């Protein structure tokens, strides 16, 4: 049958994973420059290092982006309308996951920025923590790659 | 505000759920699907009617407590140091209690025209028949809500001349000339409700 | 509109009306007057049963003193005050509360002040103004170490959010105490004025005109005062607070103030001001700026009473009984010391 | 022919059960910290 | 013949011209009551003057009524669905020209009356002021009638 | 050879230019009344002069109006699709501009009569920025008559 | 032969494009004329030149209504539902654009209006900053152009 | 062939490619004007140099505009339903893509320039910072062009 509509939803997919990655890596791009600004004027030679968080909050964008490419590459005229739900929920759980992450990513980053400021030793401690919260964004990745490509 | 949050939610969901709803049936070329006439026509007219009763009645009682609660926490706070009041200013709540009769009233001047049909085609029930429904439905909002304006005013006049009257006793008679015009647009819901289930008949 | 009306009164229905009673109860120019005319603090009293204060005095030792009607006065204000608070709901409790804080800061300075020079805190209580009282434990037995009492204050105290504007403990050791004091007040006064904002209704459009009118007047009686002590210019700025209508460039301005012309200047752009400013001759024989601005700070309380569903009555109530405690013990002082030229300066309410 | 019955049915189960969802995940996202009593000290 | 549901938006233009009408006469007058009621108390000699603004917030009601009436009148279970929407549409325009004017007057009189209280100056300015939005419901009648009798 | 509901819309184009119009009209007409009031106790001698606010507020009410009859005269029973689409446009148009411009026209009268009971250099000033104002609904009405008038 | 409802959203694309235009323009003229009512106080002599955020807020109505005038011009019984469709998405881009343009108009001259009366050097930097929050209406007024001359 | 309704999604992306731009950019340069207006009254030498944020906004509404003139340039009457489907789907990851950088941009940028009042060290940071943010819009609008050439 293959019905004319078949591609909304990939599209929708390829516009979620951009969208909602964009979205999460935007706050936390935001919430660490806010910690980053709050504490570089007590501890200015801190500020290259607590950009880490910030680049953890772009991976996440990128992760959407990837997907996004991808989707926009699955589709088709006479895209079967299994695959373009395939693709939106790829779409989806990259865009949400990373939503989640970024989320995640700056709260944790402004909180560990700003505590360095005060206590170096907290460093390593807040990048473990960073890594977990940009795990989960990679854990989306991973579905939508299992799911834009079934 | 987190229930004003949820509130708020649920309004623009549905609204915005309405707004892409519409311009997909008009754009889809399914207008002839959103038959409005067909959802006021096989709607029974004892849905219209018995709303509009119910309306009439419970808008006004609502209105009539409202008011009354409104103004008698002022009254009896008042009171305490300036117990007259209690004595003078029972007549704020009276005005607030006409707003609920009123509304009696109209429910039975409204509840007198139902009639059942025994017929279920459009073509059966007819324009009488969907009129007098549509009517005492709109009677009932008009009285029902007129009397809930008028019950929730009059008690917000009636409060703040109880606060007058705590501290000068020669302030109420010339404040209760806000309570009437107050009053007034009562009367006025219920001569407009009159005036909509005049010609009403059901059968 | 944010229609107050319709749920107000609900839960504050009741205290509204109470304290609009209370309120009627404030003595009018003429019982003013009446208590005027007295002799002695005994015809005082009598001329006083008179009027809404009763038999407040009749148990107190016939020998009466100033002091004596001053404690009587802050205790019925007190008494009304709590009895007011106890029927009080979440957002009306939390508004007298922050009535409450002004006094609460006053005493944590008593306290500061005794455990520093090494006094008992919990011979420091008599001294507290009741309205804040630090019914909590936590500030009591401190054993005298200002680090202690530091950390009740943070911990069992609704002052701990002010404190935050110091940045430790050996802040009470560094700053003076009233640098400590107007700090605290200006947090305390920006905190209410975000709380009443927050509130909005007719609650913000009769209560911010006070406060903004407080922190103008905290701003320029700081100004004046300040000009021949080691305060400096920087450390002042810190003190005004920044609800009021002088915020911009108006606060700087008055930083900038080297002199009572400059301060005159500054008030010049704002008429409420100016008349206030003109008004106050400061020479002997004349009314001085600081009761200008009682008489403001009065007028501005009586207006809060032309709203109706609003929580600034109870503050309005508060600050203007506050006026007529100080304004009866003022003619208990001129009676007793034969002043009688001066017995008019009393501040008229209603 | 039972479309509008079960298209109801489903419509409406959902939205009460995302409303239910919606507000308990809010309740708990909302609570109280707790942490009151450590509030000022790590503050 | 007609459609057997065109009346019912002739029904609910008139249920709209009283129940709108009502709301905003209400409100004036709650707010002005409220306004007066606490002026009265400084300055008592006021309270009949002070109380032009709520006769003018109960003319908003009238015009409501007025329309009302009309549409109670000329309102017959087979009129075409031409003059039901008309009536529905002078309905809705007297009920909410009389709520916008009614809220107006509320504000405009509370305030002016507490300023009266304060400045007796202020009292032709008010009603000046008060005039101004009394004639929004007017205008709403006009345009009600207009569409009514059509 | 139209639907007879046609006119609905049409309808709806008067009803909304005097209703959304009296609307904006009636918080100019309420925001700088408050204000006047508020700069009336001090400055008495300000009042006429201080009416400007009202008097364009008031302006833009009489657009809406203006619109409204036009439409009000233009409806027909058998008012054909376009056409009673050209009126809800032309309604709709006229009542929000209006709108907007009763909300800019009640803010900027309600700052300038409070700022010119202490700054006289003002009253010029505000003036300027109240036809600015105004002018947005003039274009609403310039609009409105294109749509009405095809 | 054309549907009939095409004109809908023609006319909806005008009245969006003076609509949202001219709450975009209101918005922006209300908060600078606020904030010049603030700033005059002190310092009288600038209440003419910070008049410019008003100024270069009108000019977003102006685009508005520019687009508006063109879809009512370009507005005939027989437009097809993609003209229509094109209309409607110019007015939509217009529109919004212009009110997106508007609050970045009345938040920076607010703020520059108010800072330029402690700091005359910022005046420079507020007008750059409002060209950069003005050209974005233009923005929306090229795109509605581009698609209301196709 | 394709049905007459495909063109509403095509130039709904390419307003919402422009609208939802425009809108991020117009937060990013009111969010950096108060920050500039807020910065510039201590250090005024600064304020030409702390213009950047609101480039870069500007420079988000750009892609925005690139992305709508590209849909509204490969809009067509006989455009089929899955074209118009991508062309909806580039116009929405650009728009909101824009937003979330937007957002990013002007919370980063006020609080890097308030900053950067109190410690010039943080100047380069905050272009850092920024610049990961830019990029967020950027991959929109890589993905969209995929979307729009696809
Ligand atoms: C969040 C708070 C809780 C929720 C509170 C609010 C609840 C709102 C109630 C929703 C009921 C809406 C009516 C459903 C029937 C009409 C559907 C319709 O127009 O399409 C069928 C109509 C008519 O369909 P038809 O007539 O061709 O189908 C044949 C008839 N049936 C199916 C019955 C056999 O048009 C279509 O066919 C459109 C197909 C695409 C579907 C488009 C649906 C519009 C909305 C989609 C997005 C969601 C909007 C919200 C956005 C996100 C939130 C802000
Ligand atoms: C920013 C928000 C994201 C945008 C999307 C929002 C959610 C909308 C999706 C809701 C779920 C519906 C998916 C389609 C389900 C199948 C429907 C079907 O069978 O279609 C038959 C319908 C109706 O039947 P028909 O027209 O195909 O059959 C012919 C009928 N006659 C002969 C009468 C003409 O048509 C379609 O084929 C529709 C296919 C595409 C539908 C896409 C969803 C519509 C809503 C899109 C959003 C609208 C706003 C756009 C702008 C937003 C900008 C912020
Ligand atoms: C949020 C406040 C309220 C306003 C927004 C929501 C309004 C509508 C909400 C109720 C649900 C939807 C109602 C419409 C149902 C569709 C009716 C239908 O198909 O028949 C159409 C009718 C008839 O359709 P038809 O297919 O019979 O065509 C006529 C064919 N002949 C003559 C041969 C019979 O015509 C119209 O197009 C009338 C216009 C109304 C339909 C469009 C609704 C608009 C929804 C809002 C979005 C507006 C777009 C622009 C956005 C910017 C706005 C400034
Ligand atoms: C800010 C956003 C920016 C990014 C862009 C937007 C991307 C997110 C939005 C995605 C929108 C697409 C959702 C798809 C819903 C429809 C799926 C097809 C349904 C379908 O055909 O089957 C019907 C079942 O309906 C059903 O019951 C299906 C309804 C499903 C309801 C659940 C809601 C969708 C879940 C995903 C949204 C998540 C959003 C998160 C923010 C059968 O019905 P029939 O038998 O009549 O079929 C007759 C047809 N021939
Ligand atoms: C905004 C983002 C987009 C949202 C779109 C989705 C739709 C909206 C869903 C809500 C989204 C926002 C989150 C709100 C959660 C619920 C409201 C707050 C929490 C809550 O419910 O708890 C208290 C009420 O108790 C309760 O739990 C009682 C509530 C349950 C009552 C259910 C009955 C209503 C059914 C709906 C029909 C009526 C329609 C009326 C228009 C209110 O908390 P508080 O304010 O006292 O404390 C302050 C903090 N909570
Ligand atoms: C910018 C914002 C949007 C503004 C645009 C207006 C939006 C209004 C929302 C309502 C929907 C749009 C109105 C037009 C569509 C009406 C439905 C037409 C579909 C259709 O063909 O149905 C006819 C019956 O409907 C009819 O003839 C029904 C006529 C009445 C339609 C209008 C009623 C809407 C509700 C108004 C409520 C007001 C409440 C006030 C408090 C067929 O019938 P047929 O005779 O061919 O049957 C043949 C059976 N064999
Ligand atoms: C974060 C990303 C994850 C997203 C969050 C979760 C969302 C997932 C989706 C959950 C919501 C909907 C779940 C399924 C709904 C459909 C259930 C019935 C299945 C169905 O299509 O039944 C047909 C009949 O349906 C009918 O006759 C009527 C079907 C129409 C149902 C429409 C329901 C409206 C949407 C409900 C959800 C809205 C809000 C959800 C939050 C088949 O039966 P048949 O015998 O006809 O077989 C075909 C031969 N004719
Ligand atoms: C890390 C920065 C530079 C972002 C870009 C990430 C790169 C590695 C990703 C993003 C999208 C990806 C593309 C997505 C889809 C496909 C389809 C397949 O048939 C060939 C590979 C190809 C073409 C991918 C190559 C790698 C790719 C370009
Ligand atoms: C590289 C670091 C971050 C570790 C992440 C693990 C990566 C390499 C793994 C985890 C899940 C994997 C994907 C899982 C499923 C599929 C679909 C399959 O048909 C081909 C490969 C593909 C697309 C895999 C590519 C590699 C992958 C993304
Ligand atoms: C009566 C007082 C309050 C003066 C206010 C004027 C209003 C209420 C009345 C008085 C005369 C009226 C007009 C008299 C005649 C007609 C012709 C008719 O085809 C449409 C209505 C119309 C055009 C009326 C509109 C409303 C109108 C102007
Ligand atoms: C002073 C009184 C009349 C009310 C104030 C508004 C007046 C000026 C407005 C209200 C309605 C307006 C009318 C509305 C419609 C038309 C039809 C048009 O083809 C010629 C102008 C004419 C006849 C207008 C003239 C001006 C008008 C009468
Ligand atoms: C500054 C002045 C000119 C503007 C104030 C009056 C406005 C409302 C008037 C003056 C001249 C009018 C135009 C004169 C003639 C027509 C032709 C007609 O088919 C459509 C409306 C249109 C195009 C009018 C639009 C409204 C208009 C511009
Ligand atoms: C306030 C003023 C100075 C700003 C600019 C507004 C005026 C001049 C604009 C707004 C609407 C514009 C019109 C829009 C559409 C058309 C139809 C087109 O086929 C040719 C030009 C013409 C007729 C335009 C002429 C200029 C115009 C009238
Ligand atoms: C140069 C900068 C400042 C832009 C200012 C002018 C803008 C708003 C306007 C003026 C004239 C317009 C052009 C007029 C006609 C056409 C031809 C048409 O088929 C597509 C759009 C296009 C190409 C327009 C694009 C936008 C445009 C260039
Ligand atoms: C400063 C702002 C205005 C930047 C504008 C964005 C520029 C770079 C973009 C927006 C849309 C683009 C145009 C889109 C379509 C065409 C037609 C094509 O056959 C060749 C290139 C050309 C002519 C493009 C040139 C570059 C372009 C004008
Ligand atoms: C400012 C820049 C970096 C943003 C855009 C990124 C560039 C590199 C990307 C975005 C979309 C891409 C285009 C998308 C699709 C096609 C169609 C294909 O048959 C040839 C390549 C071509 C034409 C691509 C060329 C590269 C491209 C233009």
């Amino acid at each position: 049958n293959n019905p004319e509509y078949s591609s909304f939803f990939g599209v929708m997919g390829a516009s979620s994973a951009m969208v909602f990655s964009a979205m999460g890596a935007a706050y936390g791009t935001a919430k660490s420059g806010t910690g980053i600004a709050a504490m570089s004027v007590m501890r200015p030679e801190l500020i290259m290092k607590s950009i880490i968080p910030v680049v953890m909050a772009g991976i996440i964008a990128i992760y959407g982006l990837v997907v996004a490419v991808l989707i926009a590459n699955s589709l088709t005229d006479g895209i079967t309308l299994y695959r373009s739900f395939l693709q939106l929920g790829a779409g989806l759980s990259v865009g949400l996951s990373g939503l989640a992450a970024g989320f995640a990513i700056g709260i944790v980053g402004d909180a560990g920025v700003r505590g360095t400021a005060q206590q170096p030793r907290l460093f390593v401690g807040m990048i473990l923590i960073l890594i977990f919260a940009e795990v989960l964004g990679l854990y989306g990745l991973i579905v939508a790659l299992i799911l834009s490509t079934k | 505000t987190g229930l004003e949050l949820l509130y708020l939610g649920i309004f623009v969901a549905f609204w915005a759920c309405m707004i892409v709803v519409g311009i997909c049936y008009t754009i889809f070329d399914l207008g002839f699907r959103f038959d409005v006439a067909w959802f006021l026509t096989e709607t029974s007219p004892f849905m219209w009617s018995n709303l509009g009763i119910g309306l009439a009645i419970s808008l006004s009682v609502v209105g009539a407590a409202w008011g009354i609660y409104i103004t008698g926490s002022s009254i009896i706070g008042g009171g305490v140091k300036a117990p007259r009041i209690k004595t003078k200013n029972l007549v704020s709540i009276i005005f607030c209690e006409a707003v609920a009769i009123y509304g009696i009233i109209m429910a039975i001047v409204i509840s007198n025209m139902a009639e059942p049909f025994s017929a279920t085609d459009p073509k059966a029930i007819g324009h009488r028949n969907y009129h007098a429904g549509y009517s005492m439905f709109g009677a009932g909002l008009t009285v029902g809500l007129s009397n809930l304006f008028c019950g929730v005013c009059v008690g917000i006049v009636g409060s703040g001349a109880a606060l007058a009257d705590a501290q000068n006793p020669s302030l109420f008679v010339k404040i209760l000339i806000v309570e009437i015009f107050g009053s007034a647009i009562g009367l006025f819901g219920v001569i407009v409700a009159i005036l909509q289930t005049s010609r009403v008949k059901m059968g | 509109s944010f229609f107050p009306e319709l749920y107000f009164n609900v839960d504050n229905g009741y205290l509204e009306g109470l304290v609009r009673g209370l309120k009627a109860g404030v003595l009018s120019q003429a019982d003013y007057l009446n208590l005027v005319q007295c002799e002695t603090l005994e015809d005082l009293k009598l001329h006083l049963q008179s009027t809404d204060y009763g038999n407040f005095l009749a148990n107190e030792a016939s020998p009466l003193t100033v002091s004596v009607i001053d404690d009587k006065l802050k205790e019925k204000m007190v008494v009304e005050f709590r009895h007011m608070r106890n029927h009080a709901y979440e957002p009306l409790a939390s508004f007298l509360d922050f009535i409450t804080y002004s006094y609460m800061i006053d005493n944590v300075i008593l306290l500061i002040t005794g455990t520093l020079h090494q006094r008992s805190i919990a011979e420091l209580v008599p001294k507290c103004h009741p309205l804040g009282s630090f019914e909590q434990m936590e500030a009591v037995n401190i054993a005298q170490t200002p680090a202690e009492l530091y950390n009740a204050i943070l911990v069992d105290t609704p002052l701990a959010a002010f404190f935050q504007d110091c940045i430790s403990e050996q802040d009470l050791d560094e700053m003076n105490i009233e640098i400590i004091r107007n700090t605290l007040y200006k947090a305390y006064l920006e905190s209410f004025y975000k709380f009443c904002t927050l509130l909005g209704g007719t609650t913000a459009d009769a209560m911010c005109p006070i406060l903004e009118f407080e922190a103008d007047r905290r701003a320029f009686i700081i100004t004046i005062n300040s000009f021949g002590t080691e305060l400096s210019k920087e450390d002042r700025a810190k003190l005004f607070p920044h609800c009021g209508r002088l915020y911009p460039e108006g606060l700087a301005q008055l930083a900038r103030a080297d002199d009572y012309e400059q301060v005159k200047n500054v008030a010049d752009y704002y008429p409420e001001y100016k008349l206030l400013f003109e008004g106050a001759g400061s020479n002997p024989g004349d009314k001085t700026l600081e009761d200008r601005f009682f008489e403001h700070e009065v007028k501005l309380n009586k207006l809060a009473f032309l709203n109706q569903f609003h929580f600034g009555v109870f503050y309005a109530f508060v600050k203007l009984k506050e006026q007529e405690c100080r304004n009866i013990v003022w003619i208990a002082e001129c009676i007793a010391q034969r002043h009688r030229a001066k017995i008019d300066n009393y501040i008229p309410i209603f | 022919l039972e479309y509008s019955v079960v298209f109801n049915l489903v419509l409406w189960i959902m939205t009460g059960l995302a409303l239910a969802v919606i507000i308990t995940s809010y309740n708990i996202w909302n609570m109280d910290p707790g942490y009151d009593s450590i509030i000022y000290r790590m503050t």
